[PDB]
């Protein structure tokens, strides 16, 4: 309802897909998932994440992992030519932050290791 | 494990002893993650006081 | 370990050569660590399937 006419508007739109977004809701992110406009709504996704590895919000990110599982096939053959580029940009626009992963879990360590320090100048 | 799921997905929705042993190997996988997580962490809390 | 590391901080800040002394540690603490992305991989590698066979 607040996703259908947002994808009848993209079947002409990345304001569709924040304005759908405006539900947050994963099995409306299952249903709207199937309802080959998937990558008409890929098109803005990957753009979007591409250029945001450390945008905060949770549907865009959790979209693509309900596009990655529920579509997961079909995605790689509705073009070899322009999405594809794309893809080849995107595994380097993702892993960057999966090398630093260990090191930010590091420092999760490191910052509770000094809370625990000062509660115990507390005590 | 990954070669088992890329080859025999279309097996393991078939068979639910199957989802039930992948559930819990989705539980057992997360807790060695955090035993991961927590021998990250204490390595790198481990690196303040060297 | 973790209390043990939290009261004798500022003593073992002390003592130069930690990796002298806690080298089997530091090896269980990385043998841990080094496992985080074939895990990590594993988490999408169950999850496609797990979101294929719940709704199906």
């Amino acid at each position: 309802x607040x996703x259908x006419x947002x994808x009848x508007x993209x079947x002409x739109x990345x304001x569709x897909x924040x304005x759908x977004x405006x539900x947050x809701x994963x099995x409306x992110x299952x249903x709207x998932x199937x309802x080959d406009h998937l990558s008409k709504i890929f098109l803005t996704i990957s753009k979007s994440i591409t250029q945001n590895p450390w945008n905060e919000e949770n549907l865009l990110p959790l979209w693509l992992k309900w596009l990655l599982t529920l579509k997961s096939g079909e995605l790689n053959s509705i073009k070899d030519k322009h999405t594809k580029k794309n893809c080849k940009h995107l595994k380097s626009a993702l892993r960057s932050s999966e090398e630093i992963l260990p090191v930010l879990l590091g420092i999760q360590g490191r910052l509770e290791m000094l809370r625990r320090q000062a509660k115990l100048r507390e005590d | 494990v990954a070669v088992v799921l890329e080859l025999y997905g279309n097996t393991l929705e078939s068979s639910p002893v199957l989802q039930e042993l992948m559930i819990d190997l989705k539980t057992k996988v997360r807790h060695e993650i955090h035993k991961s997580k927590e021998a990250q962490r204490i390595e790198g809390m481990l690196q303040l006081l060297t | 370990v973790k209390w043990c590391l939290i009261i004798h901080g500022g003593y073992l800040v002390s003592i130069p050569n930690l990796m002298s002394t806690l080298s089997s540690l530091h090896s269980t603490l990385k043998r841990r660590s080094d496992l985080l992305p074939r895990l990590l991989a594993l988490d999408a590698r169950l999850d496609c399937t797990i979101n294929k066979f719940k709704t199906l």
